[PDB]
């Protein structure tokens, strides 16, 4: 109630405190409890192989330098005093930028409580790391991990644990991506060891599945589509040598468009992606329509009779052998 | 604005099934959550699902015994009350929170409640 | 000030304002003076302020030339009034089930960073009145058709929050989907309808209109969703290009049909081609007296 | 252990410091000993003749104003100390754009030795020119 | 460069509908507000009204009572004055306010004026 | 979950061909490693190699002898052991490194170790 009186504490706390040196220098390590509460993942980037996520980021640890007597609250004190404390250099190894949102003021928080316990949390939006198998894409299952270090203390100095154990992460339920459902997530705590020493590392990993339901309209049914009407040649007379020709050459050209087009949406990567398998096999049916055509264009003057059993032939064949073809393929993937 | 109508409480000795049946302006209001007030005792968490992707957490209580899911089809939720104990006989309600309206577990974060249905073992 | 910039791709809005906040600090207050003191805005740094954040923001900035967009006002009481220029993009996620007949609900939701209710709380100063500017807002896409003022508390693990939430209320103007979307695929359905009215001879005319408008209103579709975010449902335009899909691709079929049995059923292939140049018309004409009525 | 004692080294260490002048000022050459640890080569590009890397950058060097006894430890400072101390003005000669990545803090360490050898590490991302020979591409 | 001409005022003892009919550069514009000045008094705000999305804003004292609307195609705005009181005694001038040109309440922010229809009842 | 089974190790005075078979979730674990362990003394680099690329590191005392790599199709990485010495006299296990978990030559870093073949010269 007296503000001469904290700030007389506070003004006593600070009071040749050595922001170089961790609580116990010299000693054992400062024990670091982390929570975080995830706000959003934003976007989620094949082409960029990464993640952007939006957090409050929650670091406690006891500074016995801070302990204060005759005051029984908890002391939020104005952000800029995070400034004049030691906190840990806590950093994120797999990230590509991150920012502390800044309006109107640091987004930081600072509580003091009476033992020396500090609460200091931060508003962190990172770009991060994530590094995706798209064999099966897009009916992949991704891993994508936030990894929580300390950049220049080992484990002599600085110990990280998951404040609350597997409750330590609220918020997954916010996460709400067009694209993605998260099926799990998992924390870890474990030692990391580099030529400078052993480390304190935590994990935060999710599983993220991705929704067919995008990729059935803007690819497969366009795809099917194109390889239906690849089929109304076999009903056309064959006489109409330019009326079969023209849907044989712009359904195999369209169909070169469309897997073209896709392979721009995705990284430069050297292997056959699922979609890739599902454009191919619709390729090699709208081709050898056009060749069904060339045959029959072939025979029809001197066998005009094989010419029309061809056309019958083809008219069962083909729907059948493409609806094999999505049988096989969709039993595999899903 | 969205209404909520919960059924299938009743009275038993066991597997039961709540239902809580939400309409109205349900894209505003993502979560969905279960609570449950015994006589004299705090409005408590049981648990909360996500319309959209059926994220799910549970209370410790009832953790492994108590599962929630929904159907966007007929804008549904159900609370499956599996291996019922005498310390779950409460007022069970079904209440929305809105997009960022705070954390999970506490009820003033809700706005939309149900009537409440009266469960005793 | 403004919004700028609505993105459907990005689910999210830029928005500049003025933000002002009042709050009496009693350490400030001064006697002997009968103003109310304009400091250069530098002092800011020396005084306590509120630690006041946007929620859902992505990115904000305070603007900066040719100083600090920044006032701070003092009152002999200890009143003060502190101001700031902020450009903020706020996260809006919009249901485009209706798209593009929609309207969506974004909000800006502002809080105390680190003080619980037990040290600050927030209100609106003048209530109702406590925004100004939303005739301002000028996009072209959209009307602000309400907005609303909401102040409440929120729980977290770390305790209680004073929350103030302003919403908009944005309706889309179809005008500019009826020029980039709609009249094309209705042109395009037209144009597949003249090949009931060429000779069923002309094979290589009557299936280079059905290929051309088939493969047009294929490339319209996957052209549009380029536009959107990677929604997993079907859009209101979706709908429309669905069935106009359908419409195109019949036409197609009807003259694979004529050319079929017009050898050996001349006059059954006639009748064909007189019925489609009715029907088709017609049954897209009541397509779009459905579609249209369920939609607006 | 006692951290008075400790405060007392380290004030006594940079009393009367010049971060002016390098090591050894006036006399031989400061050797500088250089570690890199990759992180990732995150982006490749024709397009504009670069690549994205990122390293934890490593340097090592001797400066015997900040030798210290009594103290069989290696002294991890916070990385804010690095302002009070002369260090290496090594630059990318062929970077287009670099950062020292700054979450949650600046990445940076300041590791302290008996002899007064420092240990000095940053986390840098930096993009870099590639001039590219495309007949075979 | 604007030009506004009102009309429908006259007297009465009711429901009355003022009219103000602009022309030129309303681009510039976008902003048309309705003032009312009593013999005496300041000049004081009615409300105001946007040509593009029809945005509306009413001072307290008129607030569910006159109605203000326009149509872009005679580029004309309406004060439809409904449920009159004897308070409601001044000429009513019509005004343009600039797009910069700082808040709707403040006459001094608009620039092209009306001629001004005196309303007794 | 990676599962990694090792052969062709046994007893000699020559060339050798150790074997180390993975099968699982080997995409979160880019990296293979060769270690072996002595009576008595602590476990030991001898060489690792990316599934993906094949970059090859290798300890000194094996530099230029010992050569590692692997075949993808089979999910198989083999350390060929040519110009063996009675130092070379150890339990030689294989691991696998996840992507984030620290230098290659730190067996602290590796999750999935295999069985481990005694090999005696
Ligand atoms: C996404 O992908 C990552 C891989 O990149 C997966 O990460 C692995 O997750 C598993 C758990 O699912 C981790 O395994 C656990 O590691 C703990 C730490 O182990 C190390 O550190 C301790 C000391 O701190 C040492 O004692 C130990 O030898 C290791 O060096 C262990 O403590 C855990 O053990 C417990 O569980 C296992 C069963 O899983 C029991 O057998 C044990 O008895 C004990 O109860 C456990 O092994 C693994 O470390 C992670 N790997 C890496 C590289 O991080 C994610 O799981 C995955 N995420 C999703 C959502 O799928
Ligand atoms: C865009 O979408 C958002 C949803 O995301 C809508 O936001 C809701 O808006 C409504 C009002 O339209 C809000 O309802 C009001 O909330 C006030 C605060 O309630 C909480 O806090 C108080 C204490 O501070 C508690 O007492 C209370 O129990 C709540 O925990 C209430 O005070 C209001 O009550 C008054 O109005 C209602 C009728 O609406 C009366 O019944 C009451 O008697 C009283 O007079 C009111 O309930 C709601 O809180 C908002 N939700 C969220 C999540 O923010 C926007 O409205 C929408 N915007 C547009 C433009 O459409
Ligand atoms: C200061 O903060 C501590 C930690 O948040 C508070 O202690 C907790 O109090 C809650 C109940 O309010 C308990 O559930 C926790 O178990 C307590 N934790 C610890 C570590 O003691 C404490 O109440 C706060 N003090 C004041 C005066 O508000
Ligand atoms: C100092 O500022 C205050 C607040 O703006 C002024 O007080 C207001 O004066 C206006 C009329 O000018 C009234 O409508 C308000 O009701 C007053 N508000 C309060 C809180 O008193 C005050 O006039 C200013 N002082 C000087 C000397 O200009
Ligand atoms: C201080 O750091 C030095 C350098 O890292 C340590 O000395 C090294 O110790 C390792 C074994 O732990 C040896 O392999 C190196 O050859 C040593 N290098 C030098 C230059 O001496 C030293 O052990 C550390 N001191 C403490 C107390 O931990
Ligand atoms: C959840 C998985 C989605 C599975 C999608 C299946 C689509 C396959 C459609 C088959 C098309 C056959 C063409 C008709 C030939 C007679
Ligand atoms: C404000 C809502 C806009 C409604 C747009 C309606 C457009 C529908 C046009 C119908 C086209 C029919 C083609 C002619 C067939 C005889
Ligand atoms: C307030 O604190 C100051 C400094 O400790 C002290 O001098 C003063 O007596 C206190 N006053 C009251 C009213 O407690
Ligand atoms: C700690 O160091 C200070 C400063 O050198 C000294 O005065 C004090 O006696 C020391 N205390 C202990 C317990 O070593
Ligand atoms: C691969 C080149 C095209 C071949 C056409 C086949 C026509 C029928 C051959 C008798
Ligand atoms: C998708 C079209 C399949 C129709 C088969 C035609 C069979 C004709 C039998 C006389
Ligand atoms: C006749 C077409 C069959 C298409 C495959 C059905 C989907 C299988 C999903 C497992
Ligand atoms: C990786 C192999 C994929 C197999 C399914 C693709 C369809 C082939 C059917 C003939
Ligand atoms: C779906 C494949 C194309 C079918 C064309 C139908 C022509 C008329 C059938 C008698
Ligand atoms: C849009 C074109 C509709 C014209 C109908 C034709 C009817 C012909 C009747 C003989
Ligand atoms: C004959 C075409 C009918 C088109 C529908 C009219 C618009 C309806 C808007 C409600
Ligand atoms: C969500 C259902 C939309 C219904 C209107 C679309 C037109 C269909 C007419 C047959
Ligand atoms: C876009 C050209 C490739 C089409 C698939 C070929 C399959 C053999
Ligand atoms: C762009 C290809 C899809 C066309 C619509 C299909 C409706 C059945
Ligand atoms: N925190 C350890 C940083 C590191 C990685 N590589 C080398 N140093
Ligand atoms: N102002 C409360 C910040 C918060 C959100 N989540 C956790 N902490
Ligand atoms: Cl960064
Ligand atoms: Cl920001
Ligand atoms: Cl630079």
């Amino acid at each position: 109630g007296n503000m001469s009186f904290v700030k007389e504490t506070v003004d006593k706390l600070l009071k040749g405190y050595d922001i170089r040196l961790r609580p116990d220098f010299g000693g054992p390590p400062v024990c670091v409890g982390m929570n975080i509460d995830i706000a959003s993942i934003d976007m989620v980037s094949e082409v960029n192989m990464d993640y952007t996520l939006t957090m409050y980021f929650q670091q406690y640890w006891r500074d016995k330098r801070l302990a204060y007597s005759g005051i029984p609250l908890n002391l939020t004190l104005d952000n800029r005093v995070a400034d004049q404390l030691w906190v840990p250099d806590t950093y994120f190894l797999n990230d590509k930028k991150s920012f502390v949102h800044g309006v109107t003021v640091k987004n930081r928080m600072i509580r003091l409580h009476p033992d020396g316990t500090v609460l200091y949390g931060l508003r962190i939006t990172t770009t991060a790391a994530c590094m995706m198998d798209l064999r099966r894409y897009p009916l992949d299952e991704q891993n994508c991990t936030l990894e929580i270090e300390s950049y220049g203390y080992t484990t002599d100095d600085i110990e990280f644990y998951w404040r609350g154990g597997d409750k330590a992460v609220t918020g997954v339920e916010r996460i709400e991506l067009p694209q993605f459902s998260i099926v799990e997530h998992r924390l870890v705590s474990r030692n990391v060891v580099f030529a400078t020493g052993a480390y304190p590392r935590l994990s935060l990993s999710f599983r993220l599945k991705r929704n067919i339901g995008y990729f059935i309209l803007q690819t497969y049914m366009p795809s099917i589509l194109i390889t239906i009407l690849s089929w109304v040649s076999f009903w056309i007379n064959y006489d109409a040598s330019a009326a079969r020709v023209a849907l044989g050459i712009t359904t195999v050209l369209t169909m070169t468009t469309i897997n073209t087009h896709l392979r721009e949406t995705l990284p430069k990567i050297p292997y056959v992606t699922a979609i890739d398998m599902y454009l191919m096999g619709c390729f090699v049916f709208v081709f050898l329509a056009l060749l069904e055509y060339a045959f029959v264009n072939y025979i029809f003057f001197s066998q005009p009779a094989r010419a029309a059993a061809i056309d019958r032939w083809s008219r069962i064949v083909f729907p059948f052998t493409f609806s094999l073809f999505n049988l096989v393929y969709w039993l595999y993937y899903v | 604005q969205v209404q909520l109508v919960e059924s299938g409480g009743g009275l038993v000795q066991g597997s039961l099934r709540l239902s809580c049946a939400a309409s109205g302006h349900t894209f505003n209001y993502p979560i969905m959550g279960w609570f449950r007030q015994a006589p004299g005792k705090e409005r408590e968490f049981v648990g909360a699902i996500s319309w959209s992707g059926g994220s799910t957490s549970y209370a410790d209580s009832v953790k492994d015994r108590f599962t929630i899911s929904r159907d966007n089809a007929k804008n549904t939720v159900y609370l499956e009350m599996n291996n019922l104990k005498p310390e779950d006989t409460a007022v069970y309600y079904c209440a929305a929170k809105g997009r960022y309206s705070g954390g999970l577990y506490y009820p003033t974060n809700y706005d939309y409640w149900g009537q409440g249905t009266q469960v005793t073992v």
